[PDB]
């Protein structure tokens, strides 16, 4: 996260830390006690599928304070339309082997219904983006969870305001073009959280851009509203052998 | 009905035959008798920050 702040411990309780062989991989979003939403691109170079862990209630990477809960990832579900190394359909749905226990520090973010997300959440200007990603482009990553408030743009305004891949109907722009504030590559898979009438909702996934906080460019986020039914049907399915599963989209 | 200001619903809105409107809530919430508001039915409902709610 570039040009943001430390998210006070417990104020981003749905934030997930994804680990591979104990190393920092990506962010994620807890949407219930068993399921995590992340970015498909995070799994592009994964070889040790059985060594994927999701950590909930994480805040500070340097100390264990006892609020952290670790779960092995049982399954990584990716849309059939996602092509490794590209930007479109950048969503992954993760099944934890066992549920996390909800506490003051471990709480899911609401996965909204499609219509509500398109007609109402799509028009809330500001949303929160978070993670332990780079604090600067080509910089060190954060030890404490970081959070940033970003304004959403209509794809037409984003295209006109931008100084290169296309922004599809499966994406949205959010942030600033002045080079001051943005999410970064280590924030991938993390939430874009929208507040509406006292409740927070999942509206986007940290996806891609042309370098972090690059002048004349905005952050690009997966448009979660296009995936609600795909996600809902999958959460109702039985798991399959092998961690990686390619599920048809739509 | 739902087309205009989410049909008054705090959370989800369903359209019915005629001027009939049904507000709904995310699981872990129950709809109040005003028929628009959502109240948590659980200790840790989604999208609420306990340390902020408790203070
Ligand atoms: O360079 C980036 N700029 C915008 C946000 C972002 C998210 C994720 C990744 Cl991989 C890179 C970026
Ligand atoms: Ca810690």
């Amino acid at each position: 996260i570039v040009g943001g702040k430390v998210c006070p411990k417990g104020e981003c309780p749905w934030q997930v830390l994804l680990l591979v062989n104990g190393a920092q991989l990506c962010g994620g979003t807890l949407i219930n006690t068993i399921w995590v939403v992340s970015a498909a691109h995070c799994f592009d170079k994964i070889k040790n599928w059985r060594n994927l862990i999701a950590v909930l209630g994480e805040h500070d990477l340097s100390e264990h304070d006892g609020d952290e809960q670790s779960r092995r990832v049982a399954q990584v579900i990716i849309p059939s339309t996602y092509v490794p190394g590209t930007t479109n359909h950048d969503i992954a749905l993760l099944r934890l082997h066992q549920p996390v226990v909800l506490t003051d520090h471990v709480v899911p973010l609401c996965l909204p219904e499609r219509t509500f997300s398109e007609r109402t959440l799509a028009f809330v200007r500001f949303s929160l983006v978070s993670g332990w990603g780079q604090l600067l482009d080509r910089g060190a990553t954060a030890l404490e969870l970081m959070v940033l408030n970003v304004p959403r743009l209509m794809t037409q305004d984003c295209l006109q305001q931008s100084r290169s891949p296309n922004i599809t109907e499966y994406m949205f722009c959010a942030g600033y073009s002045d080079g001051s504030k943005d999410s970064c590559k280590g924030d991938s898979g993390g939430p874009h959280a929208t507040h509406y009438r006292g409740t927070w909702y999942l509206t986007g996934i940290v996806s891609w851009g042309q370098g972090c906080a690059t002048v004349g460019h905005f952050g690009v986020y997966t448009r979660v509203s296009q995936y609600i039914e795909w996600l809902q049907k999958l959460m109702r399915s039985e798991p399959r052998p092998g961690v990686l599963l390619r599920a048809p989209f739509p | 009905i739902c087309v205009n200001e989410n049909g008054g619903c705090e959370q989800y809105c369903s359209d019915h035959t005629g001027t009939k409107r049904s507000c709904r809530c995310h699981e872990g919430y129950s709809l109040l008798a005003d028929g628009v508001s959502c109240t948590p039915t659980v200790e840790y409902p989604c999208g609420k920050i306990p340390i902020l709610e408790k203070r």
